[PDB]
Order: C-alpha cells, then structure tokens, then sequence
RNA sequence: AUGCCUGGGCAGGGCGAAGCCAGAGGAAACUCUGGUGGAGGUCCGUAGCGGUCCUGACGUGCAAAUCGGUCGUCCGACCUG
RNA sequence: GGAGAAGGGUUCCAUGUGAACAGCAGUUGAACAUGGGUCAGUCGGUCCUGAGAGAUGGGCGAGCGCCGUUCCGAAGGGACGGGCGAUGGCCUCCGUUGCCCUCGGCCGAUCGAAAGGGAGUCGGGUUCAGAUCCCCGAAUCCGGAGUGGCGGAGAUGGGCGCCGCGAGGCGUCCAGUGCGGUAACGCGACCGAUCCCGGAGAAGCCGGCGGGAGCCCCGGGGAGAGUUCUCUUUUCUUUGUGAAGGGCAGGGCGCCCUGGAAUGGGUUCGCCCCGAGAGAGGGGCCCGUGCCUUGGAAAGCGUCGCGGUUCCGGCGGCGUCCGGUGAGCUCUCGCUGGCCCUUGAAAAUCCGGGGGAGAGGGUGUAAAUCUCGCGCCGGGCCGUACCCAUAUCCGCAGCAGGUCUCCAAGGUGAACAGCCUCUGGCAUGUUGGAACAAUGUAGGUAAGGGAAGUCGGCAAGCCGGAUCCGUAACUUCGGGAUAAGGAUUGGCUCUAAGGGCUGGGUCGGUCGCGGCCGGCGCCUAGCAGCCGACUUAGAACUGGUGCGGACCAGGGGAAUCCGACUGU
C-alpha cells in the first residue's frame, strides 16, 4: 500500500539477463494479481491479465493500464485507481494506435509503447462517503497542506 | 432486528451524518468488513488489509481486489473479454 | 565467578601460572576454596571438614593460602 | 483502627445502600462475575469429561448450555447432569433390554430357519 | 515506601530508557537498564509468518 | 502562523454498534427472549488544553492582560518538547 | 518530597565581616572577602542517517554570487590472484613500496538528533562539598596478537606381509575439511575467495486476557519501642543480595513423529481451529528480568557490650525467619482481536545461507579454525559541582505570570476526585504589636411574601451519589433520557447464595510407612478434610425522622430564530 495513492502496487523480482543479479521493480498492481504469479512482459508475451506487452500486438477492443504516453517513458497513462485504456483501431502504416483514455478523450500513439493489461485495482473508492471532516484531514494529510 | 431495528452497523455513528449516508456507507462497511472464502485453500479467511489489498490467513496470499469488495464487476467483465479476446487472437 | 565441582580441577587450576592469592572460608560446613585468576574466581565447595584441612596443604607452590575472618 | 473498620465489613457492615458512591457495575463489573462464572463451569465441565463421569456429546452440549447462560452456577449445573445421566441410564436400559429382545427373537428364528433346512 | 530516581542524565521514558527494578545486597531498590528484546531471524521464503 | 522529521502524554464511570451463544414460535421466510461483545470525530468528569459569565477582584496591580468562583473540551480536526 | 533536560555559570562547600543590598530587622543569605571543589573503554558527545542544508561537474549572472544535488561529468587511487623490479630485517622466511596483468556498480563531497538507531558495569565503602568516574570486590566489550603462549577440534582407522603366547612393534596401500537423532533439531570447535540471496537493525493507535517482578494487605516468629489511671499475647519500625555464568521452575510456538475424525469434536472473557490433518499420546525450539548455586557473608542492616582522655573508618555475641491472598496500583513480557479513502522512518553496523575459484600434509604431520577453553597488551579527546523553580531560568526584581520529563504509601471513597495521616519538607510566602468605627474584598444566615427588583432571574439559591420503579411529544428509529415524576439510604445482630486444593486403586502376596502385581468398590445421584478474596439479597432490633449527616455531587418543562453536528 503506497501512502497517498488509492490503488495498491506490487514488488515484481526478475533476472537481469547481462549480469547474475536478481532486479526488482515496483508495478501498479492490476485486479486480480496475486502473490506468488508469474507475469511477462515482452513482445511475444501472451495476452493475460497483469502482463505488459506492446499495444500493436494487443487486439482491438482491449482494456490497458498504465499505458506509455512515448515508447520508454515506462507507463504514464490510466494509471491512478481503476482507471483503463481502450484500444480501439490499429494502423500498420506510420506505425500508430489509437487509444481512448478514461476521460474520453481518443489519442493517437505510437505502437511500440507498452501497456499492463486488465484495470488498476482498488477501484470504487469515491463510493464510499467521507462523512466526517477527519476522515478527510487524514487522507489528505498524506498528500499535500490544501485540504 | 435483535438490537437494532433498520441501522445495524452504522449504529456506531449515532444521529449524526444523516440517513441517507448512513444507509449508502452501510452497504460499503459490511462489504468492506466482510471475510470472503479464498479460492486458493477453501477457507473463508479473506480479509481486507488495505485499500485494494485482500489478505487470507491460511494461504498467506496477498490478492489486488477492489477497494470495498474482493471483486468488482467491472474487473470480471474486464477479465472474461480480456480471455474472449486471448482465445480469438491464440486461436 | 566459576564453580568447580572435582578436586582435581580445583587443583589443575591452583598450579597455573596466572593463579593468585587462594583463600579458604570455613563457612560452618560451607567451606569454599577460592582462587583467584585472572578472569575468574575459581570457588571449590567442600561440605566435609576433614577433606579441607587435608586440601589445605595441597597447595604445591605455597600461595597467599590467608584465611578469611 | 481501619483494621477493626475492615473486620466490621467483612462480617457485613457499613455496606448498605446508603454508603455506596459508585455504580454497582463500578464497584464489582459484570464481565469479571462472567469470567469467573464461565470459567468455574467449563472447569468442573472437563473434570467431569476427564472422569468418564459424562462422553464427548453430553459435555459439547453442556459446553454450548454453559455459554448461553443456562446455568448460573455449579450446583444448578451439577443437578442437571445427574437428571440428564439419570434419563440417559434409563433411556440405555429399555434399549438394551428391547435390543436383547430383538436378538434373542432373531436367534430363535434362525434356529427354525436352520431346523427347516435340515428336515428338507 | 521508597522512591527512586533514574541513575543517568536522560530524564525521557524513551526506547533507550527502559528500566527495571532489582534489589541490591543493601536493602534498597535501584534501577538497572535492560537491553533491547532481540528477535529470531524470519524465513527467506518470505510466506511463512513464524520465525526460524 | 503553517508544513515536515524524531520523541513524550492523556484518572474513574454512563449509554451500549457489529459479531457470537442458548431458549421459544414458524411449514418456510425468518421473528421474539435472555446473555456475551466493547464500536463510537459518543456522554459525565480529573490531569492537560482553552477562556462564557460574575461585564467580580485588581486597575500608579502579583502582573505593560494576572487572580477567585463558575465554565467548553477531555481517544481525536487531541496536547506537547 | 527525591532526581534530570534547556537555560544559568560558580549561584556549590568551608571560614570570616556586617560598609552597601535582601522595601522591618538580623548574630542570617543566592551580599561581600578569602580559600576549596567537577577524577570514565562501560554515563553521554564522538559513529549513522531522517526532515533538510550545502560543494564539485554543469548553467546563469555586469558583479559580490546565484540555480541545482545527479542533473549538459574520463566522478571508484580500492582489492584479490599472478609476474617483474628494489630495499629491509639470522636477503631461509616475511613485511613494505613501485610497475604490469586482472577484478570492481552504485548514487554523490560533506554536514544534519547529548529524547531516533548505536557492542560493552555492577555491589559495598568513601568527601565539608565529586563519585555506575575515587578505593575495595567481582565482570564485560572492542582492537592487536607476528615469531602463535598453551591445551583441545582437522586425530591418529582399515586392509595386506611379517615378528611376538598376548599386549604390542615394523614395512606397504590407501581413507580421513567432525559427529548424533525418522523428524523438529542437538553436540565446545567442526577450511574457504570474487559473487549472489536473506535476516536483524526496523516500527501506528486502541481494547481484552494471562505470566513475572516491585509496592500494598493478612496469619505468625524474633529485635528495638509508645501506652499501661481500665483494657489490649499491645500498637509503631525492620526482618536482603548485584552484573556476569551453570541448573531448574513458569510462559509461548503459524515446530516435529504415531493416527485419521459426523453421533462432529477441541476451545476462549471474546475469538478461533480442524482431511491443506482436529482431539489423545511422545518429543523439539525461544524467552526465562522468576527460584537454587559461584559471586556471598568476608560485606550491608537492626539490636546488646566494650578497646581508645583524644586520634582512631575498630573489636565482638546474636538475628537477618515461616506462610496466604487480592477485577488491588506501577513496570515488563506474551497471546488475541478492532480502525484507517490514515498503513504508521532511513542509514551506520552485525549475522546466516547458495556456490566451490583455491590450500594442505601425505600416514604423522600440515593448511584452517564467522575461535572451543584459558593466557598477554591497549582503549586516546571533550562534559561531569550546584539550581532546575511561589528565591540560582525568561518576564527591569527573591515578580500570585511562563517554562520539557521520571519515581508515586495508609484510610474513606467508583476513582491519580475532595478530606485526614506516614516517609520527606516548611514557617504562612518584601515586617510585627494594640483595638474591632464607617466604607470595602471574600464567606454566610434571615420571620411573612416569592422576581412584586432589573433592559434582562445578573448574582445567589434550588436539584445533585447509589439502589429499586417509572419515563411523553417528536424523530434521520440511532436518540430524546439521568426526560419528567416517586420510595430507600445510619448503627447493630443474624440468615441465605456466589469457590479452590487434597483424599478411595481399601484385599492378598511380594520387596524395602512406601513400591510392584490380580480381581475386586470403580464416589461416574458424590462425599470427607483443609483453606481463601470480596460481594449481593433478605430479616429482626435500635437511636429525639437521623442516616449520599463532612467531602464529592445535573435545577427542570413548553416554545420561536440561527447554525446540521464534532472542530476553529
Ligand atoms: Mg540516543
Ligand atoms: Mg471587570
Ligand atoms: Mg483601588
Ligand atoms: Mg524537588
Ligand atoms: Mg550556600
Ligand atoms: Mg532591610
Ligand atoms: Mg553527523
Ligand atoms: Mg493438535
Ligand atoms: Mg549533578
Ligand atoms: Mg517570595
Ligand atoms: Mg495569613
Ligand atoms: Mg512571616
Ligand atoms: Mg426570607
Ligand atoms: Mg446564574
Ligand atoms: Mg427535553
Ligand atoms: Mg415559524
Ligand atoms: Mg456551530
Ligand atoms: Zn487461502
């Protein structure tokens, strides 16, 4: 659980394939991730949940997370509680994607950036009511001094 | 209706807050408090550690659910496309 | 400090070169037979009266054997 | 002097309703009598179990009687127990004596069965 | 009955200023200082939630 | 005055939310009774924090803003180095 | 009352004066004048990093400089293994340095906490003033240890060919970087690099329960003692052992082995657990701050009697004992839960594991010991007095103001409330004497009326605790609510109810009152003995109707307006 951020991430370990080192990365849990599951990410990695892969290779009508804004920024887009990304048309010419982004908006991107696959978890937290202003000055008290 | 006639668990907030609230939070509490069986062991363990974060005390398997639920409905319909769309690809 | 429940030892450890000043407390039947080294004092318990005035002259090298009083 | 005051009030004295401040859960709670209570019944409920005085069964139910307060204390529970064995014994005498009847009837059957066969 | 006083110069009940109470061949109570309760290592697996 | 880091602290009682047990009624849905339980930006109230009234004392004062009674809050948007 | 932090800076101690100050006085002082006093490997700074600050590279800027802390950097000067060259020391053997090859991530120099992290010391005695710092006595941590100071582990196995009655001796082939248990794991050790993985350090708030200790309480034994005009086997004080080791209680385990359970079972205050292995047996591990023992009775304390004119840290007899209890207070340890749209620190430092790059002597020896037991040497620098607050600090001052913490007895009582008392402390707060005029300031009482006073019930008064009854409109169904309104409350003498531990395996035989063997009674409707904490209810009697007798301690109801409320 990160403070200030409603949707839970995960500590995934690989192997660096230059060194004998084991790496570590911290992704945006999606739904349905569990401890102790196997996740790819490549070009030729199949279409699962919790599994990042090249939009181009992801087939019409898919839902993304944390989708890359520019090829190897590392995931910029629809990233924030359950948010998601949709593809909706690919274009083998000029090597382009569109995409549209939860707030509705339809962007064109490049096809080599990547994209987690499935909704970000912990969705359904508006929801619920605050009711009470504590509730509020401890939320935000991990944020920032605005409330 | 033992103690409680039509409150229940937002009987700890008393007369504040108004109805209408207490009635919309009662929903989200007893989802949030409730413990689901896990379907790794088969046993009914499954409880909320955090916002998201679905914790089982015998598998000692943490899940990323939703934030009230262990589910969300968008998440299985999510899911269920998603392998729709795998075996259509795959073949 | 260190018990030692063998004569022996109690011996072994009396003639070592770092060995000091040994006292003898007559304890009314809790007599104890204590050497001073330089980590531990070495305590040897002997609950009979004779077995002690006949340790007492064991001693080879002729140490401080002062008594205590 | 407050050894006197002390030895008064454990014979009973100076404790009526007119020298008493606090509440009466104050001055003794109601979750320690509980806890006392439960915890004299379950004990004297597992010296009976441990004593083949009462099976698994009967001590289950009496465990779950004990827990909603069926009992308010050790003589009640100890009367109880007697009128349950002593129902159960008469209740295992008529079956006893019903299943020797049926065995006996069953015997005696099969012997006629067994003297039918021989006589062809 | 007797009352004691911490034997060093830090006066806050803190992590590093717990004591406990021991009674001396003089017949008096004094303060001593505990060490830290230490702690068994945990698995590597990281899944099982007793210690080694 | 506000944000952050690292420490410390907050008697005794009342009301009695989930969850759980036993008994009774019902064909079911389930419903009543007696217990257990200790939740609450809950209540009385001390320490602490603050300062409504007496427009009291004092008003060349103890004091260039203090004092007495009476007061609000006192597990949290709490107080404090 | 006893001790600290910040701050003060000699205010601390001894002696002397009474010029000035301490709003009277003073033979007194925190005044004045002389001197004295602060002793560390273990107590802290010093080490680490946090929020943050701030160089180099880079950019900007007329310029002093500024921006920024990884960003427009050839950013590590370190290390192992091998080779060469040189000196030094019994150039045997080793160290050092230089060169060559080789290996190598870090992440930004540095600063940043006397309450965060951080190995390791306690007991007694001792000064006019300092003592976990001095002395005495017991320990412990880190670093060094070359020539290894010692012992012990790698260790002294088998086969073969001979000799000898045998023990045993000789020659040769080898093995030998340990051992035990099914298991958890254990045994004083028990090779090992670059490299990689993990742990500790390293975690919020609150509730409940259990264990241990300190204190309090009760029944007694001693020792010293107040009362004794009457009683009281009297009431008051004391009645113990350090750290570090060994052993054993006592707690915890989400550890293991046999086995497979519905007639579901085990179990807590609550929970909860079980074919992914529950109950029943047998083990293992962790904490053991508790008990016994070395330390350690030598010392300390309470008594009784002396040595010595004096100095004199003395000499001696005794005792320092046996038990029980408690939702009792405090500290600590351990389980179990509840809350978060709050998830509750980093680094220094230490350790374990995966691998086998390499080393060893060859059959009695060696390389190694994250060193098994001892033995030797060292631990530098800074602070250490006192006050820590109605008089040593900040407010112009000995100012009713402000200023961060620890220790926390008896009675009453729900209580750390108020009142009285013990240990400890003090003289009533910059002066005393004599009267009790008016006005005052602070407390009260008042016949009859009861707000007629006043802008206004301002002020005061009324109610107040606990037990037993009862409790409306309205409502968001949670509340209102202690709604409102009633009765009781003392003292004494009884009655009833609310619990633990042990006990029968008795007869016969056998062995030394106890143990073993066999069938008996199996208390399975349980009784006998011994203990102990407080409660609840009922009854009688009794006092000049007094009884929450002091203290603590809600005045209510019917409505209008505003703001939801908690909060500022
Ligand atoms: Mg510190
Ligand atoms: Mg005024
Ligand atoms: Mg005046
Ligand atoms: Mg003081
Ligand atoms: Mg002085
Ligand atoms: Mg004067
Ligand atoms: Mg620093
Ligand atoms: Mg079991
Ligand atoms: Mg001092
Ligand atoms: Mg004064
Ligand atoms: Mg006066
Ligand atoms: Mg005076
Ligand atoms: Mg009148
Ligand atoms: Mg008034
Ligand atoms: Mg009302
Ligand atoms: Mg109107
Ligand atoms: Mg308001
Ligand atoms: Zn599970």
């Amino acid at each position: 659980h990160d403070p200030g951020r409603g949707a839970p991430l995960a500590k995934v370990v690989f192997r660096d394939p230059y060194r004998f080192k084991k790496r570590t990365e911290l992704f945006i849990a999606a739904e349905g991730i569990h401890t102790g599951q196997f996740v790819y990410c490549g070009k030729k990695a199949q279409l699962n949940i919790g599994n990042v892969l090249p939009v181009g290779t992801m087939p019409e009508g898919t839902i993304v997370c944390c989708l890359e804004e520019k090829p190897g920024d590392r995931g910029k887009l629809a990233r924030a509680s359950g948010n998601y990304a949709t593809v909706i048309s690919h274009n083998p010419e000029t090597k382009k994607t569109r995409v549209k982004l939860p707030s509705g908006s339809k962007k064109v991107i490049s096809s080599a950036n990547r994209a987690v696959v499935g909704v970000v978890a912990g969705g359904g937290r508006i929801d619920k009511p605050i009711l009470k202003a504590g509730r509020a000055y401890h939320k935000y008290k991990a944020k920032r001094n605005c409330w | 209706a033992k103690r409680t006639k039509k409150v229940g668990i937002v009987g700890k907030y008393g007369t504040r807050y108004g109805a209408s609230l207490r009635k919309m939070v009662k929903k989200i509490e007893i989802s949030q408090h409730a413990k689901y069986t896990c379907s790794f062991c088969g046993k009914t363990k499954m409880k909320r550690r955090a916002v998201g974060i679905w914790h089982c005390g015998s598998c000692m398997k943490t899940v990323a659910g939703g934030a009230w639920t262990y589910n969300t409905t968008s998440a299985v319909t999510v899911k269920s496309a998603i392998r729709r769309l795998k075996e259509l690809k795959d073949q | 400090p260190r018990k030692i429940e063998e004569i022996k030892d109690f011996l072994l450890t009396a003639r070592r070169k770092d060995a000091k000043s040994v006292k003898i407390k007559k304890n009314k039947d809790n007599v104890k037979f204590k050497v001073r080294c330089s980590r531990y004092l070495y305590t040897l318990v002997i609950t009979d009266k004779e077995k002690a005035e006949k340790l007492k002259q064991s001693l080879p090298p002729g140490l401080a054997v002062k008594e205590l009083k | 002097r407050c050894r006197k005051n002390t030895l008064a009030r454990r014979k009973g004295r100076h404790m009526g309703i007119g020298k008493r401040k606090g509440t009466a859960n104050a001055r003794m709670p109601e979750k320690v009598t509980w806890m006392r209570r439960m915890r004299i019944l379950r004990r004297l409920l597992r010296r009976y179990r441990e004593s083949k005085k009462i099976d698994r069964h009967m001590y289950h139910s009496l465990y779950l009687k004990v827990k909603g307060n069926v009992f308010k204390n050790k003589r009640i529970l100890m009367e109880h127990i007697h009128k349950l064995k002593a129902d159960k014994a008469r209740k295992k005498l008529l079956a006893d004596q019903a299943e020797a009847r049926r065995s006996k009837t069953k015997e005696a059957r099969k012997r006629r069965e067994e003297r039918l066969q021989a006589k062809k | 009955v007797q009352r004691l006083t911490y034997r060093r110069r830090l006066s806050y009940n803190t992590a590093s200023n717990k004591t406990r109470l021991s009674r001396t061949p003089g017949n008096r109570i004094v303060y001593l200082y505990t060490k830290k309760v230490g702690k068994a290592p945990k698995s590597a697996c990281g899944v099982c939630p007793g210690r080694l």
